[PDB]
């Protein structure tokens, strides 16, 4: 009922996430775990490409459904 | 270069669609069963003779979430529909999945195969005749596979490739 979009290189993933108050740390971890083998990789809000979303902040802090997985540098 | 073939999985939860596809992307089994929403995969793979790129497409087994089937049985090409051989009501399941299919696209004509999974399990409830001839009155192949050992996962999804390619 509760998912958050990453977008990936080579597809997308739709991450359910429990409670709302999830770290943006958390779900990048889950995300690196589906789209990848294992475990370089930072989230970015689509809107905005190169915003290094924080990864202490919540997802009710986030203004935002959607981010993207993306390659440091 | 490359043709562009866009394959959904679908089936009853627990089947092993993400088992499939996990097993056919970055190569390795899972046992976690992580339940599934949907998510893509894009991988190259080579097709006798001919390279093509696949668009995956992995969807939901809880029909909680059957609301995003009407929007993908609309896009993919082919449909891999999966049950459990050890299940025996996934395997009912599949012919509401193909009947949704055939009256979402609008056409009888639709690229498919079906796939028994968990080949190595020991205790089995449906027979492979069963299976087989429902694949007849489908007229569709009918592949038994096991992700566990990666068995008939490539032969599955390369079939349903080459059912795609009906003109
Ligand atoms: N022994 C065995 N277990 C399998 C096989 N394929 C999948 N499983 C197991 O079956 C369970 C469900 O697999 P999974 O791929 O998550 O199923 P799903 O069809 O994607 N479920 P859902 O639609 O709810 O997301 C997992 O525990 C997985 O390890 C197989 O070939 N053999
Ligand atoms: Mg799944």
């Amino acid at each position: 009922s509760l998912f958050v979009r990453i977008n990936a290189a080579h597809g997308f993933s739709l991450i359910q996430v429990d409670n709302t108050k999830v770290t943006m740390k958390e779900i990048l971890l889950k995300a690196v775990k589906r789209r990848k083998g294992s475990q370089q990789y930072r989230l970015e809000k689509q809107s905005e490409p190169n915003v290094a979303v924080d990864l202490d902040s919540t997802l009710e802090s986030q203004s935002a459904w959607e981010f993207c997985l993306v390659r440091e540098n | 270069g490359m043709t562009e073939y866009k394959l959904v999985v679908v089936g009853a939860g627990g089947v092993g669609k993400s088992a499939l596809t996990i097993q056919l992307i970055q190569n390795h089994f899972v046992d976690e069963y992580d339940p599934t929403i949907e998510d893509s995969y894009r991988k190259q793979v080579v097709i006798d003779g001919e390279t093509c790129l696949l668009d995956i497409l992995d969807t939901a087994g809880r029909e909680e979430y059957s609301a995003m089937r009407d929007q993908y049985m609309r896009t993919g090409e082919g449909f891999l529909c999966v049950f459990a051989i050890n299940n025996t009501k996934s395997f009912e399941d599949i012919h509401h999945y193909r009947e949704q299919i055939k009256r979402v696209k609008d056409s009888e004509d639709v690229p498919m195969v079906l796939v028994g999974n968990k080949c190595d399990l020991p205790s089995r409830t449906v027979d492979t005749k069963q299976a087989q001839d429902l694949a007849r009155s489908y007229g569709i192949p009918f592949i038994e596979t096991s992700a566990k050992t990666r068995q008939g996962v490539d032969d599955a999804f390369y079939t349903l490739v080459r059912e795609i390619r009906k003109h």
